[PDB]
């Protein structure tokens, strides 16, 4: 069934499953047009396809060509999700397929259950938690691939970097969403936080900074603050 | 017109006759119902009065044979019997007719409700739907299980309409996924209509049967498949214009003919909803909308 906090611990076992996220996949800026009315233009977007137990986040990029000539495009996006998705499924080897897809949208069910009949016992899941993966797009790695591609394209990362040398999946997990829910919140201060030390380098082979375990305590109480502050100038608490 | 003669009525029952319906009380002397009119399937049914529970009845037509009732103590209920005694059978019949021991088919002569309720059922494709080729009649009651049903389990005692799954390989064809999903029309016109039912006369009959057996039984499998039949018509866009307007006739009887207080149970708010106001056919169903709205709004 759905995928809440009572079953979190299901994430880090041993079955093969995959997050889905399409909230970056249709992308707009609205703008006014010569003559006073208002119109949209498409910019590059993806799908969001991550293992949380590896790390391996199958980046499928979305390119605005795909949108030429068609109607209802938030419709189309969640089915064009659905098709890569499947075909993403169908290019694994059988023993390296998911046995459950967990949908961060609802709305996604019913297109990724049709594009998937093909796979019976691939279980499509919701799930009750909100997740920031939305925030995808706020890790200039990713962006800077979504934006500059000319055609489709997939592009492979471990989202962990190296971390799972030294930590559980668990716990990565648990700091990509912290760190993800931060920029979130509040983009410019996150980067502030992540980027203010100029010792700290990103490998080139990486999308975080290269953090020593006692760097990574220090970030993650600031992200926190962070989530805490912004709460408050939100909320006036 | 012709008779169904009963035995004798040994325990107190309400017995219905198509969309008709009359108390016996326990021994009363009842010997059955004449004057059933010629050319229409018809239905005998019964509750019994100490357990309400398990309405059932037979699905007939006198064309066919002479059918009779009879109760069985042993399995408790009444059966319907073949008699195939010809003079045997026209000389009971006229026995109880010259006694006035039987109720007459009491069908007011402007009233087209019975017809309009069975216009494309047809015995033989009842039938294929109630398996037990022994008998030319058909037995259904209110707890019997649909094939589809067993799929999500005694299969000899099965309703075995067709399988209507939109989520499903028979529903979406590779490479039309999103296509044949929000417009279901290949799913209706090549799958069902071309392939399975072979005309939309066969269609009517299947979804005709499947809505009197969940009124006149509350058979909840009925009842789903009622609604999916309705579903995938007003959920594909391309429809030939004379099977909506036919649809268009079959519910308004349908829904015009449904007890008032059973209209809870019996009507899926999403699926008439979504037909009605989000379909493709949304403006294809006047007389429908109209009786719906007028009857029924609390529904919508
Ligand atoms: C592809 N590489 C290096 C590129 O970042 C991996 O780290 C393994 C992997 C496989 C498949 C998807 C994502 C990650």
């Amino acid at each position: 069934g759905a995928m809440n906090s009572s079953n979190y611990a299901e994430l880090f076992n041993n079955d093969i499953k995959l997050f889905v996220d399409d909230t970056n996949v249709y992308r707009v800026t609205v703008h006014k047009t010569f003559e006073g009315n208002v119109a949209t233009k498409a910019i590059n977007g993806c799908i969001f396809t991550l293992n949380p137990k590896t790390g391996h986040l199958f980046l499928k990029i979305i390119h605005t060509s795909v949108w030429a000539g068609q109607k209802r495009l938030s419709q189309l996006a969640k089915w064009k999700t659905a098709e890569e998705v499947s075909a993403l499924v169908r290019s694994l080897p059988k023993e390296e397929q998911p046995k459950q897809i967990i949908v961060t949208r609802k709305a996604m069910l019913d297109p990724l259950e049709v594009h998937m009949l093909d796979f019976p016992n691939i279980a499509i899941r919701p799930t009750e938690l909100r997740l920031p993966f939305s925030a995808a797009m706020s890790i200039d790695k990713l962006s800077d691939v979504v934006m500059k591609a000319t055609e489709p394209q997939m592009v492979l990362f471990n989202i962990y970097d190296d971390w799972l040398d030294r930590i559980s999946s668990y716990t990565a997990f648990s700091r990509l969403t912290l760190l993800l829910r931060a920029l979130k919140t509040n983009e410019e201060s996150a980067k502030m936080i992540l980027l203010s030390d100029p010792t700290i380098t990103i490998k080139s082979y990486h999308l975080w900074p290269s953090f020593t375990d006692e760097q990574w305590i220090t970030i993650e109480s600031q992200m926190r603050d962070l989530i805490l502050t912004e709460y408050g100038r939100k909320y006036n608490v | 017109m012709n008779t169904v003669p009963f035995t004798s009525a040994p325990i107190e029952v309400t017995i219905g006759i198509d969309q008709y319906s009359f108390n016996v009380k326990e021994n009363q002397p009842f010997h059955g119902i004449k004057d059933i009119p010629i050319g229409h399937v018809h239905v005998i049914h019964f509750q019994h009065a100490d357990n309400s529970s398990m309405r059932y009845g037979y699905w007939f037509d006198c064309r066919m044979g002479n059918f009779y009732i009879q109760y069985d103590p042993k399995d408790g209920l009444y059966k319907m019997m073949e008699e195939r005694d010809g003079a045997k059978f026209e000389n009971i019949v006229h026995n109880f007719k010259e006694r006035q021991m039987m109720v007459s088919y009491p069908k007011i002569d402007e009233d087209d409700t019975w017809y309009n309720l069975t216009e494309f059922v047809q015995m033989d494709k009842i039938r294929k739907i109630v398996r037990k080729d022994e008998n030319q009649f058909s037995y259904v009651d209110s707890s019997m299980t649909t094939v589809q049903e067993n799929e999500l389990s005694d299969p000899a005692h099965s309703l075995n309409y067709t399988v209507i799954n939109f989520k499903s390989r028979e529903a979406i064809r590779p490479g039309h996924e999103m296509e044949d999903f929000l417009d279901k029309s290949y799913y209706l016109n090549t799958v069902m209509l071309q392939g399975i039912f072979k005309n939309s006369s066969n269609y009517f009959g299947e979804l005709q049967f499947a809505f009197l057996n969940a009124m006149f039984f509350g058979n909840y499998g009925s009842s789903l498949q009622w609604h999916a039949m309705i579903e995938l018509i007003c959920s594909s866009a391309t429809v030939p214009k004379h099977m909506l307007d036919k649809l268009d006739e079959i519910l308004y009887y349908q829904i015009k003919t449904l007890p008032e207080q059973y209209s809870d149970i019996l009507l899926n708010e999403r699926v008439w909803n979504i037909c009605l106001y989000s379909s493709f056919q949304k403006n294809s169903l006047h007389n429908t909308e109209k009786i719906m709205e007028n009857k029924y709004p609390e529904l919508l």
